[PDB]
């Protein structure tokens, strides 16, 4: 019930919708075009339709949905591929057979006829349960067990519990009554993208995001449930860091979110993920897709879907965190999302602000980024998850002055700063140590000292060495290495060794594909301790340089060792090398 | 007394667009009347009636227009402007943006309902600030000091430790003591702060043990953008009640005033108002006045409201509309330099652009020393000459610094090294710091000093 | 002597001239886009309001 | 008496001003002099606190009467004026000792006061000075932050949806500001005796 009255491009006016609500999604026309309500002036409505509105007919029916832009969560959310508006691309392609996306597809987000193995918890048929209680878990696939949380805003004494067995989402797995009225819940939960997910308490982040790369792990650490920023426009560093996060990061899940980038780039990345495979610490070999969800909205996709992809991804990440899993979101191109928002604002004729973006761009970006953090779960049993966002930025020409870049730098705690200059100089990590920073180091210092009380001092010494590296750089630039003192020469040599041996990774090489934090800490110790032990001896720089050739080779090889030997063997080898270097530095003095 | 009336509940909502909710057939509306909107789902949110024309009403809802149905939502007209239930018991508590008690405590039992945006003080009855303040930081007190009733903000770009400086000032705040009941009560507005910053503020304030005399008006970035505009209003109204109507001096603090500017810009762009510079509303000067222009001392009352805002230059540019208008209104600046932060100085206060327009009255003979003004002027003026010498050395060479310029360069170096730097918890007294300030001024010869007379500092004696 | 002259010229160009020009470019960009573009939309918006 | 605030006071015939304004400042009276009847304007960008020159000029001018009509200025300046002008003093040729507050009036409204009153402030100030001039004195004023009475214009033009001319200001801004400034000048007044009073408009324009 409801018919269109005026169709001016994307904007659509439909009469007979007195009961419509603002921002309620609606189905327009026989083709089931999907659009969101904007203005409810009079008894009429106003809808902007995402897909092309060409060919609409006056008095074509309009069908309400009684729900805002929402995502159907539950089993089967992992692995698949979804559009910006939560449209399963893979199943759409299989059903329609052809390649083109049909104008008005109506495939449900998750297949409601597929069977998943279900088994309840030890709860009783007449017990009491509340919102967020974990009443069952499902083996969606191997090694990615999926907990079934009773939806929030739903509570009451238990009435029926489905016994363990094979079931589908259409089955009524749960039914309960709060008052005399009883409600039955399936395995599918719908939640609006704009509304965040209910939380019990925002904890303080207390565990680093071990990305497997030494430069990010030690120099500029990032904590679970913490924002991150990447100036990714070239050098494939964004692809490299995304692959590292998918394969080696501590997160139990990853939710890539791609909006408004080049279509072939998304093709390349979405073909790269299935090829990516990660080995289990127990020796098992798995596929990253078994723990990966992908929301990719190319430029050809409607602008509104491009804007909504980010919120869809963050809501998916929050739902994953609802069962205490550590999940990491990855916004492919926030600049593209901002451009989509700008286009939408221009469609709405909103008053332009700085550089043309709407005045709420900073506010909306902050609202999105504020959802990341380590959070106590809702409902029992007690557990705690985390959501960390590693959303990248694409400043125009590298000038960190655009409002998107400025707002992101103002909100994001940790900025890693990939540099194209290092990429030109053949640097695999490509992380510019001169601009990167980790504002969460003060909070992470508790764990840093618990693991090793000397590690934080080593990090401070390394930061001082990096600061003096540029000083020695202009010193050599203006007068040369001749004017450098023995201590200055030792400091410069140690800085160069740190840059070319530990601060840089080798990625492609099997020995340096993954850098454990243990190996990173031992390498940092074997570098800094040797640097000091050589420093206080000032001894002729040439003499120590000649007599430390074996020590220099050991320091260089302190990163060539493969992780095959494991932590106990590599730690012992690094300790022996450090002791030998200390003996050589002290005895020869 | 005039008989009471129950507020009319309407259901004639006949239009929603942006953040503005239209109504029709309103029987006797009132401008700026607070209306709480109950949606069809039953959830309730507040709102103000912006424009009143004929029998219509253009309401601006607070929690957002989402979920409003043109045939199921109900609007109730309370018939009174927004009022904050201020009370003396409100001390030592935490409130939301609109004032909801969020410390797991019972709501405020109001001693009196007071309307926000209170009327101005008759400037005939207005007085002048005449007492210094012991914040606990050296460089602010020694030069460009703060008077008990003076407004002055902190200019500090994003990422700088200005939040830590504000927390240290609030925890170490106190009178000169040259009393506890009338001692500094701190109203701590927090417009658009991050969650981590919010937890930091709560923990730091609870740790110093001065919860008994500090009120937090926290408003996170998650809260609605319009609700951030009323947070400074509520904070300043509570400050007005505490100071003028109860006596104790209030040291009002508002963090991230740029967030308030952004909220104003968003609200104005929503209603499509005439834009000033950088798309900001054309009345931003008046709004920043209604926020700032309340610090001062009233003649008949012993209270005093001291204002210490904290702005943030967006592009680290002083010419941005928000800091420019503030400097027009705020009677002085205390400036924080990113360049000094690059030198690893904990309180990165740059003194070259930092001046207190009321310092000429804070100084005198009742407090401080008789050489305060001249020493401050010299350490303010010779810094510029040292900077010029540094620029000349950069553009010519080390040989350009003559027997005079090299003295200015050494003065600048020692001034940035010893004088400005201070401990994270150092309560450096004025005289002990003024001795080192005199030493810095004496690095230059005691006869080349042009502006200062020799006798002024000669009255004071070393050791 | 020649190196001193060349270094003085290079340092002056790096410090004075370029850092003089770039603020001028930023101010010119702000004056055009920050004012003229904003006014054009506001003028047209007021015109559309008059038509409505 | 009574007089409309926008209609200028009638005169006999305006005439050229040829007496310098002894401000007591070296720069104001040496390099860039002002005449008793001319119009001045001090930009004083943000942070300069240009009102110090205003107060010094009011304190030490040779003008017989000063009308400090600061519009949109901070209240603390008005508190300073009210506190210091009585306690501050000046001497006259008769030899006696008297205060400057005996001849200074403030029509000032602060920035936190309602916006629409600012134009009324400016116009009342100029009319009061015109009356004191018709008395025959060499009265003068200085309107602090006249640029605030352009925000007052545009914050009304926006409500009326008038067509924005430049930066939001209406089209008649220059016309109205000229109609205000063009009321200064030495003039033989109406009626005998032959009073030849003047009036000076030392405005202040705060630019963004």
């Amino acid at each position: 019930y409801g018919y269109v009255r005026k169709v001016s491009g994307p904007v659509v006016i439909a009469d007979g919708m007195n009961g419509a609500a603002m921002y309620e999604l609606v189905r327009v026309g026989h083709d089931n075009l999907i659009g969101e309500i904007i203005r409810l002036e009079g008894d009429s409505a106003t809808i902007q339709v995402y897909e092309e509105t060409a060919g609409l007919m006056v008095n074509d029916p309009v069908l309400r949905t009684h729900k805002p832009l929402s995502v159907e969560l539950g089993p089967g959310i992992l692995g698949n591929i979804f559009d910006g508006i939560q449209r399963p691309l893979k199943t759409i392609a299989i059903r329609s057979g052809d390649v083109y996306i049909p104008r008005g597809v109506s495939v449900p987000a998750l297949d409601k006829d597929t069977l998943w193995e279900f088994q309840p918890k030890k709860i009783g048929e007449g017990d009491l349960l509340t919102g967020g209680d974990l009443y069952a878990t499902v083996f969606e696939n191997s090694l990615m067990q999926h907990h079934v949380a009773l939806p929030p805003d739903a509570m009451g004494k238990v009435t029926y519990v489905a016994p363990a067995g094979q079931y589908s989402l259409k089955d009524t797995v749960l039914e309960l009554e709060f008052q005399g009225v009883k409600k039955s819940f399936t395995m599918l939960q719908a939640w609006p993208v704009r509304t965040p997910r209910p939380v019990s308490s925002k904890l303080a982040a207390d565990t680093p995001l071990l990305t497997g790369q030494r430069v990010l792990d030690a120099l500029f650490p990032s904590v679970l449930g913490g924002t991150c920023a990447i100036p990714g426009a070239f050098g494939c560093g964004k692809t490299v860091i995304s692959q590292a996060l998918s394969k080696y990061s501590n997160s139990d899940t990853v939710v890539y979110v791609g909006c408004g980038e080049r279509g072939n780039e998304m093709a390349e990345v979405l073909m790269d993920f299935p090829q990516l495979t990660m080995t289990l610490p127990d020796g098992r070999e798995e596929s990253v897709m078994k723990r990966t969800t992908l929301v990719a909205n190319t430029s050809n996709m409607p602008v509104a879907a491009r804007e909504a992809s980010i919120y869809t991804g963050i809501t998916i990440a929050e739902y994953f965190r609802d069962m205490g899993y550590n999940v990491s979101m990855m916004a492919d191109s926030t600049s593209r999302w901002a451009e989509a928002l700008r286009e939408i604002s221009g469609r709405l004729a909103e008053m332009p602000a700085d550089s043309g973006y709407p005045a709420y761009l900073a506010a909306r970006l902050a609202s999105f980024y504020e959802r990341a953090g380590k959070v106590k779960c809702l409902g029992g049993p007690e557990r705690t998850g985390s959501v960390t966002i590693v959303g990248a930025v694409s400043p125009p020409g590298g000038d960190f002055s655009d409002p998107v870049t400025s707002a992101t730098l103002s909100i994001v705690q940790v900025f890693w700063g990939l540099d194209k200059k290092l990429a030109q100089r053949k640097h695999f990590p490509s992380v510019n140590w001169l601009i990167s920073y980790s504002k969460y180091s003060t909070a992470l210092e508790s764990f840093y000292e618990q693991f090793d009380p000397d590690f934080i001092n080593i990090r401070t010494k390394a930061r001082e060495v990096l600061q003096r590296e540029d000083d020695l750089n202009e010193i050599v630039q203006l007068v040369g290495k001749d004017a450098l003192a023995e201590g200055d020469k030792i400091t410069l040599e140690t800085a160069k060794l740190l840059r070319e041996d530990y601060l840089a990774q080798n990625a492609f090489t099997p020995y340096d594909k993954f850098c454990p934090f243990y190996k990173s800490v031992w390498m940092m110790r074997n570098i800094i301790h040797f640097y000091n032990l050589a420093n206080q001896a000032v001894i002729t720089y040439t003499l120590i340089k000649h007599r430390l050739g074996d020590l220099f080779y050991r320091l260089v090889s302190q990163k060539f060792e493969d992780p095959a030997e494991g932590e106990p063997a590599l730690v012992a080898k690094f300790k022996k090398l450090h002791e030998d270097l200390t003996a050589g530095f002290r005895a020869l003095e | 007394e005039g008989t009471l009336e129950v507020a009319m509940e309407y259901r004639t909502v006949t239009g929603v667009a942006g953040p503005l909710v239209i109504l029709d057939k309103v029987k006797g509306p009132k401008y700026y009347e607070i209306v709480n909107i109950r949606l069809g789902d039953g959830t309730m949110r507040r709102g103000q009636v912006l424009e009143v024309d004929g029998e219509k009403a253009v309401v601006q809802v607070f929690e957002g227009t989402s979920g409003i149905d043109n045939k199921f939502t109900t609007v109730q007209f309370t018939g009174e402007v927004l009022k904050t239930p201020v009370s003396l018991d409100m001390l030592g508590r935490i409130f939301n943006g609109s004032g909801k008690p969020i410390d797991n405590g019972p709501p405020i039992l109001p001693e009196a309902y007071l309307d926000i945006s209170g009327s101005s003080i008759n400037p005939s009855e207005r007085t002048y600030p005449e007492e210094m303040i012991q914040t606990g930081i050296s460089t602010i007190d020694v030069m460009n000091s703060i008077a008990r009733g003076q407004k002055i903000p902190l200019f500090s770009a994003a990422g700088l430790p200005h939040n830590e400086i504000a927390a240290q000032i609030c925890r170490q705040a106190g009178l000169v003591k040259r009393g506890e009941e009338d001692n500094f009560a701190i109203v701590f507005a927090a417009m658009g702060v991050n969650m981590e910053t919010a937890q930091f503020f709560k923990r730091d304030f609870e740790e110093n043990g001065s919860m008994e005399r500090v009120t937090l008006f926290l408003n996170l970035a998650n809260d609605p953008t319009i609700e951030r505009i009323i947070t400074p209003r509520i904070a300043l109204t509570t400050a007005e009640y505490l100071a003028y109507e109860c006596g104790k001096h209030v040291l009002v603090i508002l963090t991230d005033m740029s967030s308030y500017a952004d909220a104003l810009r968003e609200v104005s762009a929503a209603r499509e108002e005439v834009p000033g510079r950088r798309g900001y509303p054309g009345y931003m000067y008046t709004d920043l006045a209604q926020i700032y222009e309340r610090a001062g001392r009233i003649e008949g009352r012993k209270g005093s409201i001291t204002q210490i805002p904290i702005l943030t230059m967006p592009n680290d540019d002083i010419t941005h509309p928000t800091p420019d208008l503030t400097g027009y209104i705020t009677e002085g600046q205390i400036y924080i330099d990113r360049q000094l932060q690059n030198r690893q100085i904990y309180p990165p206060i740059n003194v070259l652009p930092s001046l207190s327009r009321l310092m000429k009255s804070a100084i005198g003979e009742g407090m401080t020393r008789r050489d305060h003004s001249d020493v401050s002027n010299q350490l303010y003026a010779n810094y510029a000459i040292g900077k010029d010498v540094q620029a000349m050395k950069a553009v010519v060479g080390e040989e350009a610094l003559s027997s005079e310029d090299l003295l200015y360069l050494e003065f600048l170096d020692k001034f940035e090294r010893k004088f400005v730097a201070q401990g994270a918890y150092d309560s450096r007294n004025i005289f002990q710091s003024l001795d080192l300030a005199w030493t810095l001024l004496r690095i230059f010869p005691r006869e080349l000093l042009h502006r200062i007379p020799g006798k002024t500092l000669d009255q004071y004696y070393s050791r | 002597l020649t190196l001193d002259e060349a270094i003085k010229t290079t340092n002056r160009r790096v410090n004075a001239l370029e850092n003089v020009v770039k603020p001028r470019l930023e101010n010119t960009i702000t004056y055009i886009k920050g004012e003229l573009d904003e006014l054009e939309r506001e003028d047209f918006f007021r015109l559309k309001k008059i038509q409505g």
